[PDB]
């Protein structure tokens, strides 16, 4: 169904990018769901104690 | 003590003198410092004091 | 929190005093003459008895037992 | 950098009266640390320590 | 640092300062207003300098003397530099410097009421 | 008659009297009462009936609060040893009525539904402990002179830190620069104790026709122009409008300041489009016009200035409140009137526990309702008539508050991280000053690493309301405060029957004025709601206060503010007011006469109280606002006395001077002799200093407690620390000072100490440990026990020796215990993991107690506390009431101490280096006076402002007992015997000993535990830690050129590791080095492999580089 | 001098000054009401540069009965004659130069203010 593939890449894209920067301008953060949000592999070495 | 009194002498002249530099800017008798207010002149005349 | 046994200064048994001390100013002894009669000169060994709070009557309320 | 500011209206403290510029109305400590010093220049002190 | 004679001098080093100092209008001026006079000589602020000079409307700018003294300022370049600033819509009938009062009028002459207003702010 | 001088003993009758009647803690203990008492049923009672296909109506009434229970009364000693929640049950009336189709409605009253547990605060006037005897607390293990005001939360201590925040309802005139505005009025708005926020307005002016005034009403994204906001109020003339704004149109200068705002809207007239110009500007605006309306006359009615009021108030009352803005900021723009200063503390108010505690009530309340809606929602709207007995999850309020004064964080779990954090503090139980003072503690939201000055500055207006002295050095410094001695936080109390008397004395009310009354008349403003106007200010001044004096009409902590110069009366009753007592001036003469003293001297006997001189109309709470009116003798015999006049117009008068201190700061004698930033050390130090924290310690299971041996009372105190109760829990010796170089082992800031005095016990201290471990069923095969582990069965187990704890896997009270020593034993079954706890490495104590018990799951649960004399060594860091601070440099016996001619020889001797920089002349004092106080045999007056005490007054009385009047003596070297030349400073000294002992500091590695993620070193003492090699160090040793050090600090001491790598790419290769064969995956070749000797944390960037699809090929080449 | 807002007499709105380009005398016209006024002001719109402002205009004789304000008994009355005044700066902003000290009366149903 080409609608909901568009959603479904569109989601791919969310945690691939999310994966390498949590903190995307307006995009949601991702987070485990708990609250906490999710360290990238950017924020792993982004400043310091990177 | 004579130490003292001389340091309580100075004191007191000193805040008589910022007595008598307030006197002269409340009647406006006190001319500004090139470049600086009035208020500005009263006050290094004070912390000059 | 109890009396110190020495006074920590110069070495003088003040720890037999506390209770005396006390006494001599249940007679309304003034609490210089106090330490005069029981025989401490030196201000160390006064400021043991002068400075001493006595805490352990306090932790003495609480019960173990009974 | 400046003598001690007007906190209140037009006078450093209720103590001082309305615009009172005086030396020891805006902070000038005039004891010394032996003589000890007086509330409000202990306050101005405190002021200009922290 | 001051490289002539003024070096010295504090008068001839005062120049270079009024000079170098940024002084436009709002420094000299005193007390700005604008009036429906409705003719040059009408002069219902009662003055007898357009009637040595002979808009129904004009700006008043009386400046200030103890201001434009202090830094060597006549009416002459003030008047000159507006109207070369502006173009000749506007013409300014500049007091002299004998007055007690350093007035300017200044008209228009070829949505004006307020223009005035917006050519002084 | 009045007090002739000799007015030292009256002025410290009272004083005496007030902590007597308003014990340090008062701000906590009746903010809290009041939220439970009215706070908590006002936010229950004004919440909505619940409604929805019939509907039902669900209404609450009348909640109702037991004393605290476990389900029997829980004491508050149980909860802390059991880690329990110190709480007790809320019920409420709740009345259902569900109505439906033939008029069929039942009311039926669920009694008393249980709602669920408020945690209470201890010493409340629901504590189980309120009113309790010393007996009877003793009885309970409690201690008598435990202040209260903290919570318990699962066992722990928490204290709500209170909350600083500008005040609401109240108008401020800022200048923001690097703004567009010129101007900003601001306002912050709340009509009640409103389940909705504050409501934040600003009517700016655009600084650049020129000067435009806007507004920023909420929930509007642009800024509408105030003229077509005051048109949106239905004022369509513009002289209707500015008949709020300029109240006389006599000033021609305001008049044609404002034209421009009304040339940005006379396109606009009728109320219609000024509500759709306001609608369009919505933040969700509707599409049909008529939306639009409703949501803006929705936005005026219920979101604009609610505090003026809502519905009715709307057209009118508050558009005279936006017209008042409007005027304030026309007047700071004409500069005829200063601007507000945002850290002006009559700008501020404090959430306290109750507020803060509301707030709470009102998200976890609400939630209840939402709950219980879409429970009867899901059941009723189905005809499947609910109960709402199953329908209340009792956990969103005990858990939702539970969890908030647990963690701190100030709002729901779910969004904890956008809330405020840190409100609830462990209550510091280190020493009893700690404890008081962080019970006494204030605190600033504006942001740390906030590098604004101006917030963190000692303002004039904190004078009696907040210590000078008491603030962090840290990066907190000025921005967490402590409260000073006699402030009080005021409670807050209905405005309504001062609104009653108002409506009395011909006020006129704002509905009804003329508003050609407004130019020549005083504007009331009753908690920042104006509400009138009046003709005559002199008469309600006086009247008003008259009431206060009398404490009939108006309760103590209002406070009316009488601006002269702008005309206007502002009243505030609200809570959060910080106020402070002080003596009436009428005339010159005090109100407190000879006869208050004497009656107050015979208190108890005679049961007078502090309550009588408040309602004698002898003092009066006074707070920073109205402070700015008083005008403030300081003693009457220094300053209402006919010397030529300073003014000869007081109105109030200090009641005594040092009560501008605060609790940590008002134990330093002598701080008027003390440079100012030494006073704020001994602030610090003063909550390190070890003593008896509390005398129930020997019950508490602390996890960290010091208690000296033998703390003494000082030699020298203020008479404040006598309310502080220092004498009883004092913590600090009185010892022997000498200010003397001797041997240079005390030289930069450090101390000798006397060797024999410490064998004797001098600062003894004892520090004790507490480990908690509980029980659990992890799962259906894993299952945690008590038990000791043994070899043959236990799988997992350390290489310690378990038979120390005897079989109930418990060690015993008594037993000599090391650092990992098994101290619980447990195991875990898979057979079974071992899971037991040991002693923190290189502690060494004994076993001082052990408690078991059942927690709330009802599993057993143990807590054991582990003592260990400290008897002080070399680090030992001690400091003096002056900020003197220093490490222990040596320790000499007495044979070695110098001695004068009796065998006095010092405890502490300290480099005189330490006074000249710091010029803590205090210290100097206070051994001379504790040397005339031991002599004379009583101890010594150090209340900062006594002109009574001076030096050289000390002096002559040192020369009666035959010493040198300033305290100079003849020592003789210990080690020579013969006298030092120079005569030497000794004398008694208040030393404190703090809990940095550097047993607790001492660290070292070679080689020990690693991270798991990049194999470096892990951090801390208590891991095992390395220490940082940071940065600046690396640094340093470029400098050095220090390669080969380098390389070893940041690679072969740290993570020496090895890859290899092919030769062809870069990316790392697989080495089977078992095996030596290596290939790399992609080029596949086998022989073009290279080792790498490689920092492991740089093998792992790279693979967090590879893993971003970045190659970081490595070349050899 | 200034001009005040004159207001409309139908709509009470701002009136607007315009020019009679017939009769060449200026109007005050209104924007929604159609009302033409006859000025008499011949004047726009004043701005004083300057800010030269009177403060004996904006002292209130209130402030007498203020405690918190120092009296002078070497400055009497000119209208009654009191020995009594209050004495301070301009409190408004506009005052680097004013230091200058006003002084209030205090005396009731008198508030005399002047400058020294
Ligand atoms: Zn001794
Ligand atoms: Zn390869
Ligand atoms: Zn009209
Ligand atoms: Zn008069």
């Amino acid at each position: 169904a080409a609608h909901v593939i568009a959603e479904d890449v569109k989601l791919l894209q969310f945690h691939v990018a999310t994966m390498v920067d949590n903190e995307l301008p307006g995009l949601p953060r991702a987070m485990q769901k708990s609250g906490r949000p999710l360290k990238s592999l950017k924020q792993r070495l982004k400043g310091k104690e990177g | 003590s004579k130490t003292y009194q001389d340091i309580q002498n100075t004191i007191k002249k000193a805040k008589q003198d910022v007595i008598e530099v307030i006197e002269k800017a409340h009647n406006n008798e006190l001319e500004p410092t090139p470049g600086n207010t009035l208020r500005q002149t009263f006050e290094n005349q004070v912390n000059r004091i | 929190m109890i009396i110190p046994v020495r006074c920590f200064t110069c070495g003088k048994i003040v720890g037999n005093k506390w209770e005396a001390y006390l006494g001599l100013l249940q007679a309304e002894y003034t609490e210089g003459d106090a330490l005069d009669a029981l025989g401490l000169k030196r201000y160390c060994c006064r400021r043991m008895l002068l400075a001493h709070v006595d805490l352990i009557e306090k932790l003495l309320n609480y019960a173990p037992l009974e | 950098g400046k003598r001690i500011p007007f906190g209140f209206k037009h006078r450093t403290l209720p103590h001082f009266i309305k615009d009172d510029y005086g030396p020891e109305s805006r902070g000038f400590v005039e004891n010394s640390y032996l003589a000890g010093l007086t509330p409000t220049e202990f306050f101005f002190h405190a002021m200009g320590g922290r | 640092f001051l490289l002539g004679q003024s070096a010295r001098d504090a008068e001839r080093a005062k120049d270079i300062l009024c000079r170098l100092e940024h002084t436009t209008l709002r420094k000299v001026t005193a007390n700005t207003a604008i009036y429906y006079d409705p003719n040059p000589q009408s002069t219902v602020v009662a003055e007898d300098q357009e009637w040595v000079n002979v808009s129904p409307w004009l700006l008043r700018v009386e400046l200030d003397r103890k201001h434009m003294t202090d830094r060597k300022l006549t009416m002459e370049q003030i008047a000159e530099k507006i109207n070369a600033g502006f173009g000749d819509d506007l013409n300014c009938i500049f007091n002299d410097d004998n007055a007690e009062k350093l007035v300017l009028r200044i008209r228009i002459m070829n949505d004006d009421d307020v223009f005035l207003r917006c050519i002084e702010s | 008659e009045i007090t002739p001088d000799l007015w030292q003993e009256a002025c410290w009758i009272v004083i005496s009297s007030y902590f007597d009647e308003k014990g340090l803690v008062r701000q906590q203990l009746d903010s809290f009462d009041e939220f439970i008492q009215m706070s908590v049923q006002r936010i229950v009672e004004d919440a909505p009936p619940i409604d929805l296909p019939p509907r039902y109506l669900l209404k609450f009434e009348q909640i109702y609060l037991s004393k605290p229970t476990h389900w029997s009364p829980m004491m508050p000693n149980e909860a802390r040893l059991r880690n329990l929640t110190y709480s007790a049950p809320l019920y409420v009336d709740i009345t259902k009525t569900v109505i439906k189709e033939g008029e069929e409605q039942l009311q039926t009253q669920h009694q008393k539904t249980f709602i669920g547990k408020i945690p209470i605060m201890l010493r409340s006037t629901y504590c189980l402990l309120n009113g309790l005897t010393d007996r009877d607390l003793c009885e309970l293990n409690e201690c008598p002179l435990d202040p209260g005001g903290y919570f318990i939360i699962n066992g722990s201590e928490k204290v709500l830190i209170a909350q600083e925040k500008m005040a609401t309802n109240t108008v401020y005139v800022f200048a923001k620069k690097d703004s567009k505005y010129a101007y900003t009025g601001e306002c912050r708005s709340c009509l009640e104790n409103s389940s909705r926020p504050t409501s934040t307005i600003w009517v700016s002016m655009l600084a650049r026709i020129g000067q435009r005034i806007v507004a920023t009403l909420p929930y509007i994204k642009q800024e509408v122009p105030i003229i077509i906001v005051f048109r949106a109020l239905g004022f369509v003339s513009d002289r209707d409008i500015l008949e709020h704004i300029i109240y006389d149109f006599e000033d021609p200068e305001m008049m044609e300041m404002v034209k421009p705002s009304l040339d940005e809207a006379f396109v606009i007239q009728e109320q219609n489009v000024a509500l759709n110009f306001i609608g369009s500007r919505g933040a969700k605006p509707g599409v049909t016009k008529e939306k639009r309306i409703k949501y803006a006359k929705e936005v005026l009615q219920k979101e604009m200035l609610p505090h003026v009021g809502v519905s009715d108030f709307c057209e009118t009352k508050k558009a005279y409140f936006l017209g008042y803005m409007v005027h304030r900021l026309l007047l700071a723009a004409l500069g005829r009137r200063e601007l507000d200063d945002r850290d002006h503390y009559g700008n501020k108010r404090l959430d306290l526990a109750g507020p803060l505690l509301a707030f709470l009530f009102r998200g976890m309340f609400k939630n209840l309702l939402k709950e219980v809606r879409i429970y009867a929602q899901k059941f009723i709207d189905r005809g499947k008539d609910f109960n709402l007995e199953l329908a209340i999850k009792t956990r969103i309020i005990s858990d939702g508050l539970k969890y908030s004064l647990a963690t701190g964080n100030w709002g729901d779990q779910k969004k904890a991280h956008q809330a405020r954090a840190g409100v609830s503090q462990v209550l510091n139980r280190l020493t009893f000053a700690s404890t008081l003072s962080h019970l006494r503690r204030l605190n600033s939201p504006i942001g740390r690493d906030g590098k604004l000055a101006k917030p963190r500055q000692l303002h004039n207006t904190l004078w009696g309301m907040v210590c000078p002295a008491e603030t962090p050095e840290g990066h907190a410094v000025g921005l967490v405060k402590n409260l000073a001695l006699m402030a009080y936080i005021s409670v807050g109390s209905q405005p309504s029957p001062i609104l009653e008397f108002l409506e009395e004395w011909s006020m006129e009310n704002l509905e009804e004025i003329s508003p050609a009354a407004i130019a020549d008349a005083t504007k009331i403003f009753v908690n920042g709601c104006w509400v009138g106007i009046h003709k005559d200010p002199e008469q309600l001044m006086n009247t008003l206060r008259k009431l206060r004096r009398q404490m009939d009409i108006i309760v103590s902590e209002v406070s009316m503010i009488r601006d002269i110069r702008e005309r206007e009366i502002r009243i505030y009753t609200d809570a959060g007011r910080i106020c402070r007592p002080l003596l009436i001036v009428e005339k010159q003469k005090l109100l407190l006469k000879k006869r208050h003293i004497d009656q107050l001297k015979e208190r108890e006997y005679n049961n007078y109280s502090w309550q009588d001189l408040v309602a004698s109309g002898v003092v009066e709470y006074i707070d920073t606002l109205e402070e700015e009116t008083v005008m403030l003798a300081m003693t009457p015999d220094d300053l209402q006395e006919k010397e030529v006049a300073y003014c000869s117009t007081y109105t109030h008068c200090e009641i005594h001077p040092s009560m501008i201190l605060g609790v940590c700061a008002s134990i330093i004698p002598f701080p008027d002799h003390n440079q100012s930033p030494r006073n704020t050390y001994q602030s610090a130090m003063g909550k390190q200093a070890m003593g008896v924290y509390i005398t129930n310690f020997h019950v508490r299971m602390d996890t960290l407690a010091h208690v000296l041996y033998y703390p003494q009372k000082p030699l020298v105190t203020t008479r404040s620390m006598e309310y502080l109760r220092f004498r009883e829990l004092p913590a600090g010796i009185n010892s022997i000072v000498a200010i003397a170089s001797y041997t240079g082992y005390n030289q930069e800031d450090s101390v000798i100490m006397n060797r024999s005095a410490v064998d004797r016990g001098f600062f003894r201290s004892v520090f004790y440990r507490s480990y908690k471990e509980q029980e659990s069923k992890k799962g259906f095969d894993q299952e945690e026990v008590f038990e000791k582990p043994t070899r043959e069965t236990c799988q997992g187990m350390r290489h310690a020796i378990y038979d120390k704890l005897d079989d109930d896997g418990l060690i015993a009270p008594g037993v000599r215990v090391s650092g990992d020593d098994v101290i619980i034993g447990k195991t875990v079954t898979l057979t079974k993991r071992d899971c037991s706890t040991f002693l923190r490495t290189s502690e060494t104590g004994i076993v001082d107690q052990v408690m078991v018990t059942l927690n709330q799951e009802g599993y057993k649960f143990c807590k054991i506390r582990v003592r260990s004399v400290r008897i002080p060594q070399i680090g030992d860091k001690f400091a003096s009431r002056h900020g003197q601070k220093g490490t222990c440099g040596i320790q000499y016996r007495q044979e070695d101490m110098p001695f004068t001619c009796e065998g006095i020889t010092p405890d502490i001797i300290i480099n005189p280096h330490a006074i000249p920089s710091r010029m803590t002349i205090g210290h100097l004092i206070e051994c001379l006076q504790g040397k005339v106080s031991a002599n004379k045999g009583e101890i010594g007056d150090a209340t900062p402002f006594n002109d009574a005490v001076n030096v050289q007054k000390i002096s002559n009385l040192l020369s009666d007992y035959g010493y040198h009047l300033r305290g100079n003596e003849v020592l003789y070297n210990g080690f020579t015997g013969r006298k030092i030349t120079s005569q030497i400073f000794i004398g008694p000294t208040y030393y404190q000993r703090l809990k940095h002992m550097v047993d607790d500091k001492i660290h070292s590695r070679a080689r020990g535990p690693i991270q798991i993620l990049n194999r470096q070193p892990m951090e801390g003492r208590s891991r095992d830690g390395g220490l940082r090699f940071g940065e600046m160090e690396r640094d340093c040793q470029i400098a050095h050129g220090a390669a080969q050090f380098l390389r070893e600090r940041l690679f072969e001491a740290s993570d020496p590791y090895q890859v290899h790598v092919c030769n062809l790419c870069g990316i790392m290769a697989i080495a089977n080095t078992r095996t030596h064969t290596y290939e790399c995956r992609g080029c596949r070749n086998k022989t073009q492999i290279s080792l790498v000797r490689m920092p492991y944390a740089c093998k792992l960037l790279f693979q967090e580089l590879m893993s971003m699809s970045i190659a970081p090929r490595m070349m050899s080449v | 001098g200034f001009v005040g807002i004159r207001f409309c007499q139908e709509c009470n709105n701002m009136l607007y000054p315009k020019e009679d380009k017939e009769n060449r005398i200026l109007l005050y016209a209104c924007r929604n009401c159609d009302y033409q006024q006859e000025a008499d002001n011949s004047c726009i719109y004043v701005n004083k540069i300057t800010h030269e402002v009177d403060e004996l205009t904006q002292i209130i004789a209130d402030v007498s009965q203020d405690p918190t304000l120092p009296r002078t008994e070497d400055h009497p009355c000119q209208k009654c004659g009191h020995k009594e005044a209050v004495f301070f700066q301009s409190h408004s902003a506009r005052a680097e130069d004013a230091m200058r000290l006003y002084y209030v009366c205090t005396a009731p149903h008198c508030g005399h203010r002047w400058t020294e």
